[PDB]
RNA sequence: GCCCGUCGCUAGUACCGAUUGAAUGGCUUAGUGAGGCCUCAGGAUCUGCUUAGAGAAGGGGGCAACUCCAUCUCAGAGCGGAGAAUUUGGACAAACUUGGUCAUUUAGAGGAACUAAAAGUCGUAACAAGGUUUCCGUAGGUGAACCUGCGGAAGGAUCAUU
RNA sequence: ACCCACUCGGCACCUUACGAGAAAUCAAAGUCUUUGGGUUCUGGGGGGAGUAUGGUCGCAAGGCUGAAACUUAAAGGAAUUG
RNA sequence: GUCGGAUUUCCAACGGGGCCUUUCCUUCUGGCUAACCUUGAGCUUGGCGAACCAGGACUUUUACUUUGAAAAAAUUAGAGUGUUCAAAGCAGGCGUAUUGCUCGAAUAUAUUAGCAUGGAAUAAUAGAAUAGGACG
RNA sequence: UAUCUGGUUGAUCCUGCCAGUAGUCAUAUGCUUGUCUCAAAGAUUAAGCCAUGCAUGUCUAAGUAUAAGCAAUUUAUACAGUGAAACUGCGAAUGGCUCAUUAAAUCAGUUAUCGUUUAUUUGAUAGUUCCUUUACUACAUGGUAUAACUGUGGUAAUUCUAGAGCUAAUACAUGCUUAAAAUCUCGACCCUUUGGAAGAGAUGUAUUUAUUAGAUAAAAAAUCAAUGUCUUCGGACUCUUUGAUGAUUCAUAAUAACUUUUCGAAUCGCAUGGCCUUGUGCUGGCGAUGGUUCAUUCAAAUUUCUGCCCUAUCAACUUUCGAUGGUAGGAUAGUGGCCUACCAUGGUUUCAACGGGUAACGGGGAAUAAGGGUUCGAUUCCGGAGAGGGAGCCUGAGAAACGGCUACCA
RNA sequence: UCUUAAGGUAGCCAAAUGCCUCGUCAUCUAAUUAGUGACGCGCAUGAAUGGAUUAACGAGAUUCCCACUGUCCCUAUCUAC
């Protein structure tokens, strides 16, 4: 390779980006940053083929520069900023905030609310270990590091993180009989209320998520992302709920409600 | 131009395989130490990422550590008299990891005359608690007693040369030193 | 191999340090450790005079990775063997089979007497040597 | 580099050339439905073909099958939406018993035709 | 009637072939062996160092033989120190001769092998019991097909004897 | 020793064979387009040609292995008509 | 009984799960005090374990079945879509002609080895032989 | 779209080929120069050679200014506009091209790092140094030339330089300014003894030790080497710390020491409104530079299990001292015969090793499809190799780098 | 057809045997009456007056190559008698 891969190309660029592959035959790469290079939406194709703002790479640089938008509580002008799943992004003009969310079908869906669910988020703790001067710490799908935390918080659990302190408010562990989120696999954005779990010593435990169609099917442990308890949510569910409806039946239900 | 890759070498087949790379930077390999004693010249080498090597040569000093008494004191290496690996090392007079050598450890013997002051060989009230309080325990080994009035302990340094520039060691203690010395009397 | 003290350099687990100047009981002291995936360590691992640095039960190695099971051939090299995997591989055209052998080195600890036709189980470790990447963890051939 | 823009054939040369009959009857058609050459009728068998090969793989599956009844139910719309189906017929007999002159006399250059107001295929 | 083989004519193809010849010959227990790198060295040049030995009254001085204090300037030498130029031992290692088949044959004199041969010369070898039944294995001889001697076969000219 | 019956095992054939095969013909050459009991060896149009630069065995004669260039639209099998 | 389909009393063919037939689905014990010896006035608050999990042995080898990671994305199969059709591409919309959203961008073992639970027919393979045999 | 037909004979039935037929994101060639559409395009032979011109440079409110450039200066007696050149920082290791080499080598799927990566990362910094020290000593905080420039010269000459003199840091050996607690090494009181409060001081971050906490299967009574908080020295003695996976010597914290010393704004813009003990003192907010640290990320590196074409006209292959393994060392960012010192004859193989050929880069994939298949994949994306053939290297986080260098060879 | 007793078979050859002859072709060299290979109407080869071949051997007779050298270009100098 002889160095770091600075380009990407289209239609060599992940699914859930949406670009067509005329118009260019370079992807916006996105550079090191709090998400994966795949599981992740760049700021410019955000703008760019999700709400139509802006519909030139000269005007998105502009608009980046200008300081007319933040990610998290933070401008961040990089015009490929790599913003992933659970990640907030408001705009003080009209003061909308975006949750970048997975539909149903399994790409990165926008979500559109106010400056509460703006200010609270979610999180998803990767390895919880000690530093150095014996510090305990965390660390999450985005990198938002919380330092000390309360020693109940172990591998595979949940946070809400209110983007501006740096204390945990509400904590979720990992347990029968609670509303999840399947971020990986071919079930890109389920929530189907975890039932149980095969460890499989030795690792690639697999869980077993039923929707509330009583659709049950089974993933990786390390794609499913518990947010919330049975019954309410922490955020907002997407149109949708994560349903994943049979083919004949949605297709009907589209001809009949198009 | 040492290199460190399997390519250049014959699959455990018996076969030969064929030059399918130039060889990379990345395994590269370079020159041993071979570091010798007195007038230290500590000579510093950049590596991947950075993290200077520190290739040692000429060394002069280096810390010892005993593991019964729980003390490490810098002392001066006299020679290296054992080596397990080349008796050629021994002959030169090299410093590799996991060398015998001889050290002067007057350091080591004045801080055992502070730590339990007791006659070897043949004063305020606090260091006469303190001496006895830590009395009863000077009973190491004969070997050691008679290695210590000798005046050159045996240690192995065990630390890297080639890779930090100390040769950091320990004392020979117990069976360690009891089958080093029956080497050494051993043709 | 027969005595523990055979090599001119000395053989211990590094960073396991028994007083010599302390006189209590069990004097020598070494350090074993469980290998994981339901493995027992034996007896002779446990209370063995033998070092072997490159062992799974009291060495410097770790299992994790593919777990193999397959029958020795050969043993006349020293502190490891060689595994016999018959497997066999199925081509498309002709919708049937036909047996490929691989033969596969594996390092075994004295904690195991193996002799030929033992059927042995082992467990992938970081490269132990130019052709080695296994260590026998298991034998059950008596 | 520029990333592949892909194309793809429409008609089919039949295997053999000269038949007195084949030649003959696709001749026929072409004057009594109005085509000015013959890789027309090539291609309008070619997506018969194509059809007819579809309803075929979709039959060769068990009945109730969600994936059998998507497709047939696709295919069902599509062919009532361009209408050469009467759309009281859910047989699917028909659908696979389509042959290229039922076929060709529903397009819209026979019904211009036969609404009169173009007084000759040609003309139209 | 079909038909075989030498021999003559033409053309093509491949083979053998003296010539100890000419496609990474990949490596010699090989020898030379640049160049870079690590290194056993005297560090030829340099910055800050002690005015003590030099021409000095001075600021302090019983302005009568002694001093913190640099300057227009040179001394008998010790550090913070890259290190050039060079140089000793190595370890990589370009490129010049060599016990190796090739995955073209070349230039190959010559050596009547083969298929096409053109309406060729010499005799019928086979096809009928083809006028000596044919054919195979082996051995020998002769212009040529062939002939003969031995073992067999019927794909024979005998499924058949009392 | 012979005859009359039953055999077990091995050498042969004519029913327009319902079986098979192009046909001669076949108790196997049947149980093979309704195609699968287990295996070994051999062939892919006729020549060149059983001819090899080669490799092995043989004292030799020769044996085993064994092409290609090139050439050809036929070569051949089984009946049926003189 | 409601054509772009569904039963609360069922003669039947059935994917299947437990009951006992020398056959406890294979365990010595607990977390939520577990579908039940327990029980004022027809709503039954500790004996027989596993519906979510651990300390103690075998989860004994191989060839199939749904899944998961996912078999990159393209490219093929290919829902929907006036590029005027079609190759294509993922485009494309107006009613309160001046303040909405999106129908979508799919359900397809895509030379096929490796991991996980229930299914063990088929073909091998080892269990107790001049008992180093199982039970305490 | 599961199809055939012509050709041996006077004639017939046959195994059998030669043809005919239909396709090619398979080419070339000959005849046609009429029109929307994206556009394949020197790959086969020659990874053969290149004349020419281009393809890598770089700025903000926020690194250094004065080509002897521009005009307002009116807030500057030091400026916050423009600021070409040059120094510093970063990039140039991306991209694009080709397929020469390469047959378990790449590559594909699947793994491992508990065997290692990490410019700008990135989420934030780290009250620990006034080292002859309660006073060599600036912290309202140090020193020099290397550049452009002022002129001088060298050859036909090169992105050539010798020069004498001015000037800057993210430059250098330096360097320090900010508390405070607890523990630890010694110590003027006892012709004794369950005491240290004064003092000399050490305890941030890299390398070697060695241990403690780095513990859960399971509970009943005597003992001692000496009393350890304290009822009544019959002794109640408990609250005493204890982090995931299956697993590590794991991430960690401490203990005398090793550090020859790498270090914790001796950088710059933007807002500057509060109080007087008058200093421009105390204070007031943001933005590129950093860490010897991890809080995953873009990246590299080896590595596990299986799978690759034709050949026996290739049955044995693997070594002066690597040829499989063991111990130790060296080197590497670490694993490892990767390289050295010391044993056996160890490893592969008819289940095809080894050797040879490839008109071989490997995949997704391309052409017909009843099925099973047979060919192709240089080429639009991924991975690998090269940038005349070889080698060896500096800078750099990352190159065996060639639009970087060194040396030899068409 | 003449003709003998038979008319030189297998082999080999400008051979130590070929007059012409320094035969002809190829190769070896810059150049070759030399050497080797090949061709034979062979003045006048040829089969125990033995034919052909042949590993090893040879103070046997020719050719070429490498190394090496005063054989030579082109001679010079030294010692003993």
């Amino acid at each position: 390779a002889r160095g770091p891969k600075k380009h990407l190309k289209r239609l060599a660029a992940p699914h859930h980006w949406l670009l067509d592959k005329l118009s260019g035959c370079y992807a916006p790469r996105p550079s090191a940053g709090p998400h994966k290079l795949r599981e992740s939406l760049p700021l410019i194709v955000f703008l760019r083929n999700r709400l139509k703002y802006a519909l030139n790479g000269r005007e998105v640089k502009a608009i980046l520069m200008q300081r007319h938008v933040k990610v998290d509580g933070k401008v961040r002008t990089d015009t490929t900023y790599p913003a992933g799943f659970m990640d907030v992004i408001t705009l003080d003009a009209t003061n909308e905030n975006f949750r970048l969310v997975y539909d149903v079908k399994g790409r990165f869906a926008v979500h559109r609310i106010t400056d509460e669910e703006a200010s609270y988020k979610l999180g998803k703790v990767k390895k919880v270990q000690l530093g150095k001067k014996g510090v305990p710490y965390v660390v999450t799908h985005d990198g938002r590091t919380i330092r000390y935390p309360d020693p109940n918080i172990k591998v595979n659990d949940t946070v809400k993180i209110d983007l501006a302190s740096g204390k945990i408010t509400d904590f979720i562990k990992f347990d029968a009989g609670k509303l999840v989120y399947v971020t990986g696999g071919r079930n890109l954005g389920r929530i189907g209320t975890i039932v149980h779990k095969e460890r499989h010593d030795g690792g690639f435990d697999l869980v077993h998520i039923k929707d509330s169609l009583d659709n049950t099917f089974v993933t990786r442990l390390n794609n499913v992302f518990v947010i919330g308890e049975q019954g309410k949510p922490y955020i907002s569910l997407p149109k949708g709920k994560g349903i994943k409806l049979s083919i004949a039946e949605e297709r009907d239900r589209r001809r009949a409600q198009q | 131009g040492i290199s460190r890759d399997s390519r250049h070498k014959r699959s455990a087949t018996g076969a030969k395989r064929a030059q399918f790379r130039k060889k990379r930077k990345f395994e590269l390999g370079r020159q041993p130490a071979n570091t010798k004693i007195g007038a230290k010249r500590i000579h510093s080498v950049r590596t991947r990422g950075g993290n200077k090597k520190y290739r040692a040569l000429r060394i002069e000093t280096g810390n010892f550590s005993w593991a019964s008494e729980g003390i490490s004191k810098k002392t001066r290496i006299a020679g290296v008299v054992y080596h397990p690996s080349n008796n050629e090392l021994v002959r030169t007079n090299t410093l590799t990891k996991a060398a015998i050598v001889q050290i002067d450890a007057t350091p080591f013997r004045q801080w055992f005359e502070a730590h339990y002051g007791q006659t070897l060989g043949k004063k305020s009230k606090n260091a006469e608690r303190k001496w006895a309080a830590r009395a009863a325990s000077a009973k190491i080994e004969s070997s050691v007693e008679s290695q210590f009035s000798a005046g050159r302990l045996y240690a192995c340094i065990s630390s890297r040369p080639g890779q930090s520039g100390r040769c950091d060691g320990y004392i020979l203690e117990g069976e360690e030193l009891a089958f080093y010395l029956r080497r050494l009397t051993a043709k | 191999e027969l005595t523990v003290q055979s090599e001119r350099a000395f053989q211990k687990q590094p960073h396991i340090f028994n007083n010599p100047k302390v006189k209590t009981s069990k004097r020598t002291k070494r350090w074993y450790k469980n290998a994981g995936l339901g493995f027992k360590t034996p007896k002779t691992a446990i209370e063995g005079s033998y070092i072997d640095k490159k062992c799974p039960f009291t060495g410097l190695v770790s299992i994790r990775g593919k777990i193999l099971t397959g029958t020795v051939v050969s043993t006349k090299m020293h502190r490891t063997i060689v595994i016999r995997r018959a497997y066999l591989h199925y081509i498309p055209k002709y919708n049937r089979y036909e047996k490929r052998h691989k033969n596969v080195p594996v390092h075994v600890s004295p904690a195991f007497r193996v002799q030929v036709g033992d059927i042995v189980t082992v467990g992938q470790c970081r490269p132990i040597s130019k052709t080695v990447r296994f260590n026998v963890v298991k034998v059950s051939a008596a | 580099p520029r990333a592949p823009r892909t194309y793809s054939k429409t008609y089919s040369t039949p295997k053999r050339p000269y038949e007195s009959s084949r030649l003959d009857a696709e001749l026929k058609l072409a004057g009594e439905f109005g085509l000015k050459n013959k890789k027309e009728i090539y291609r309008i068998s070619f997506q018969l073909s194509k059809i007819r090969r579809a309803a075929r793989d979709l039959l060769t599956r068990d009945e109730k099958d969600p994936k059998r009844l998507f497709e047939g139910n696709a295919l069902i719309r599509r062919l009532v939406r361009v209408g050469v189906l009467s759309e009281d017929k859910k047989k699917l007999d028909y659908v696979l018993a389509l042959k290229v002159e039922d076929f060709l006399e529903r397009r819209l250059q026979t019904q211009v035709y036969k609404l009169g107001l173009a007084k000759s295929v040609h003309h139209a």
